């Protein structure tokens, strides 16, 4: 009778080299239940099992998928099993590729420069990703950044600004205080969404 | 240079057919086919201006068309994409430099050849010595 | 490999054409105002193969046949060389290798499109994602 | 005024990287009378003169068609001068290019051993020709050599041997004499005529 009841759902939740996939539990799930994670790769039709029985709700398949951004996308699926049985699988409803990968920043560097405040956008280089495959060489044009301004001594309300290089700046016409901002990723021509970075902040004088 | 020459222009409608293509992608990606029909050099090359001219007219003349017959719920998304990709089409017409350059160098020669009182015939057979260089040359090259 | 595809299996009638030739030579190359129609390139870089088509059909159809007229004398020569031009011709179309290459890759994507079980519309609609970056990176790359 | 007669004729007579221009002396030719050679390249309407005044029937173009090899030939004419006189030219009557180049052979190398008469064509290397333009980088394909053996105690009989590269082999089956060898280069594509080799002998036996 090895009919357990097969995972909801599968699908991938990943950023710059952190392929990371995720699915949802099986109604009834018992201590002795894991679930096996298989990694198919479009152009050679043939699963291969990554992990027999992980007794979690995610698995990090980035390493396996490193040409992820020189391939055709990649098909994925988990499966419960409890000894000697288990469900049908739970395959992703959709190819993953760089199409599905979210756009973050490393972080940005804040200056003062004679009424000039001069960022620099560190794009993310994950350890992980190799040598030549830098986010610059896998989204190699129409890279952009929305910008999110606030004045400290000014409250929760933001002003926009959009910038298509890695560096920008915006002047401090004669003012004081301290400015805080976030940065936005994204692709003009694509549609991966990208995330607001944790607000960094610069003071003026002293 | 022209607008519908640089790669900008079409920033934002490959944008569009690709939002649009990922609300209707589980949907059209669910199939149990895991091959590449589009491999990464299709579009590659000296061939590469005449392989995409052909994806595009494939595409906007059989394979859209069909999908309204396969994904009757989908004929709103579908009819969009085929209508961003249209747009997109017709635009890279205007720029000469994104098709394939080939037509120029058989004007000059025609032009030159029609520019004679005879069109060429003379020039055409007293050049038959270049033509046979240019043609045992063409072979060693291939 | 394939013979018609070796062009050491050329040789022989690129010899005959050029004897031929030679001896019509200083009848055809009397007026001659001393300019250049097919030149050193005419026939070199990504496109060549197109105009090799062109050349070659533009003397088999029209320049030779309107030779006779011009050259009622060396008639017998003229279709001599025609002759083994033609000969070369059918065998250079016979070669994938000698002709443009966008010929194949276009033809191989039919194929497998049309060895499908619904000729394709599936694969195809199911790689729109892949075509938007086949198409992007095309834009890109002149 | 100003009414010579013109040379009968103009023609190139060449070999590698020796373009040589000939034509035949106007009747009744003075000893103050002279040649005037021009030069026109294909692609360019233009002539220029070579030399104002050459008491010759020959001139050497080669120093300046050096790019014959890699153009689309050259048309030449010659003109009689007398002082403030001098004919209408005289121009050849077909493009000069590689075509009527005639091929030549360096020299032949001949070898014995073991029973075994070892050729090397040396192709020609004028010092005119530039560097990288080499009988083999300009004739790439398909260059043959048409063998020609005759046996010194033998006579004047030759028997034929055709090849496809710059080295050959002729098996001495135990025979005894002196082996002479004339070499003849052609480009199996090609309409170009070429001319016997000096001939070349070697003995087999302490000769
Ligand atoms: C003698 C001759 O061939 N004349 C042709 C004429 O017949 C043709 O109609 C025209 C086209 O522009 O080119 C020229
Ligand atoms: C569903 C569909 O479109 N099927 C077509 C069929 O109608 C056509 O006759 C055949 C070619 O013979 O290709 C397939």
């Amino acid at each position: 009778g090895t009919e357990l009841p097969s995972p909801p759902s599968v699908w991938f939740e990943a950023e710059f080299f952190h392929h990371i996939l995720h699915w949802t539990p099986i109604p009834q799930q018992s201590e002795s239940t894991c679930y096996e994670v298989a990694l198919l790769r479009y152009g050679i039709e043939s699963w291969n099992s990554i992990s027999q029985c992980s007794q979690t709700l995610s698995y990090d398949l980035t390493a396996v998928t490193l040409d992820l951004y020189h391939s055709n996308g990649y098909r994925a699926r988990v499966r419960a099993v409890d000894g000697s049985r288990h469900s049908q699988w739970t395959v992703t409803n959709t190819r993953f590729s760089v199409d599905e990968v979210t756009l973050t920043v490393g972080s940005v560097n804040l200056e003062i420069h004679n009424g000039f405040i001069l960022g620099k956008i560190q794009l993310p280089r994950p350890k992980m990703a190799p040598a030549q495959d830098t986010y610059e060489s896998i989204f190699s044009h129409f890279r952009e950044y929305e910008i999110a301004i606030r004045k400290v001594p000014g409250q929760f309300t933001f002003t926009h600004k959009k910038v298509k290089h890695e560096q920008f700046s915006l002047l401090t016409s004669g003012e004081v205080g301290e400015f805080c901002v976030q940065v936005k990723p994204s692709v003009a021509s694509r549609s991966n969404k990208g995330m607001w970075s944790k607000e960094e902040c610069i003071s003026l004088t002293r | 240079t022209k607008p519908q020459c640089r790669p900008e222009d079409y920033a934002t409608r490959l944008q569009d057919l690709r939002v649009t293509f990922h609300r209707v992608k589980p949907t059209l990606q669910r199939e149990d086919d895991y091959s590449v029909w589009l491999d990464g050099t299709v579009v590659k090359g000296c061939w590469g201006c005449s392989v995409m001219d052909w994806l595009l007219r494939r595409y906007l003349e059989i394979v859209f068309p069909a999908g309204d017959h396969v994904y009757p719920g989908l004929k709103t998304e579908l009819h969009s994409m085929r209508s961003t990709l249209e747009s997109i089409y017709k635009d890279m017409r205007q720029c000469p430099l994104l098709g394939c350059g080939d037509k120029s160098v058989i004007s000059r020669l025609s032009q030159e050849a029609e520019r004679k009182s005879d069109n060429g015939t003379r020039k055409g057979l007293s050049e038959l010595d270049t033509l046979f260089s240019r043609l045992e040359e063409y072979l060693h090259s291939r």
